[PDB]
């Protein structure tokens, strides 16, 4: 009863993003607010989606049903690639990275990127020669790796070298300022375990839960995974057909998760 | 000949020097010999969008003191 996109040459890089996208609910109620929605195309992303959603319900005539569903999905993922072409300049068979798509894809319209801008500082200090720093950004997408056994986002470290004498293994860590809505992590190495339930975390009163991941399949195919209202879990894998698959409990081994989205509950 | 710095993502960041007109490709190949990582297995990207071993910072609109982003390649989706 959910309906996904069908795999496209080396698309899958899009399609775990739009799956994303369209089950924000964040997203979603923040669309609907827009002026101008008709103009927006994330407006237009979850209008066709959801009548290619309804029209799949509609399912359970086969054929034309089929094929309206797939020309109507299609069309918005053509629409959303050519609208990100020129940025990474790229053929529908090259293979691309959902971590420079996606923060190129929210810049397309402010009110949209809103909901994902962060800011943190990045403090750093070498145990060897003293170097140390506190930078400070405003991002939708931050990658970690290497990180500490114990990370959390409320303790948020990693290891790395240190640039002013090149010792290794020193202590990096984000420190959060002010989070937003919706709050995005890319981890190279996936996470040092897969129970979801402990990476949440409270931040200046307001709780974040993840509610999707991207997982980096064989290190060569990307998959959605979206958590659903009863606790269960939506796989969204672009190569099993047109309907998702609904599992009981999150089956990404932890070093297949590649990018985490928490979301703020009330 | 200008000064960039390339940043990896363990927060690690390597200055070079470069011409304006010089194809990235010298830089690429550089940066991986001095970090022991396969050029097949590294991105590079700058202002947020993928680069070539055929650009050159001219091309890019590249200042002195730009940095560029590294990435272990995470690419997909087969086919
Ligand atoms: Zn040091």
């Amino acid at each position: 009863l959910c309906v996904q996109w069908k795999n496209a040459y080396a698309l899958c890089w899009l399609d775990c993003i739009l799956s994303a996208l369209v089950h924000s609910e964040e997203l979603k109620n923040t669309v609907t607010g827009l002026c101008s929605k008709e103009e927006s195309i994330f407006w237009r992303l979850l209008t066709k989606y959801n009548q290619a959603n309804t029209l799949l319900y509609t399912s359970q005539l086969t054929s034309e049903i089929f094929a309206e569903i797939e020309t109507c999905l299609n069309e918005v993922r053509d629409e959303i690639f050519i609208s990100l072409q020129p940025q990474l300049r790229c053929t529908l068979g090259d293979m691309e990275s959902p971590v420079f798509a996606f923060p190129l894809l929210l810049k397309l319209e402010t009110h949209i990127e809103k909901l994902f801008l962060y800011s943190f500082s990045w403090d750093f200090e070498c145990s060897q020669c003293g170097h140390q720093y506190q930078n400070r950004h405003m991002k939708s997408l931050v990658t970690f790796t290497n990180v500490i056994p114990e990370w959390h986002p409320l303790n948020a470290a990693h290891f790395g070298p240190c640039n002013n004498c090149n010792s290794k293994s020193q202590i990096r860590k984000m420190v959060l300022e002010k989070v937003s809505p919706i709050f995005m992590l890319h981890f190279v190495e996936g996470l040092p375990q897969n129970d979801l339930q402990h990476y949440a975390f409270h931040f200046e009163g307001c709780l974040y839960q993840i509610t999707s991941v991207i997982q980096y399949r064989a290190n060569n195919h990307f998959i959605t995974w979206i958590l659903d209202a009863d606790g269960s879990w939506l796989e969204c894998d672009d190569l099993k057909g047109p309907c998702s698959e609904r599992h009981k409990k999150f089956e990404v081994p932890a070093s297949e998760i590649h990018i985490v989205i928490w979301e703020r509950k009330i | 000949h200008i000064n960039l710095k390339v940043a990896g993502q363990d927060g690690s960041v390597v200055q070079f020097k470069i011409k304006r007109h010089t194809p990235l490709s010298k830089l690429m190949k550089a940066y991986s010999e001095r970090q022991g990582l396969s050029m097949r297995q590294i991105r590079f990207r700058f202002d947020g969008q993928p680069i070539n071993e055929t650009d050159t910072p001219a091309q890019l609109e590249m200042e002195d003191e730009d940095t560029i982003d590294v990435f272990q390649q995470q690419t997909g989706a087969v086919y």
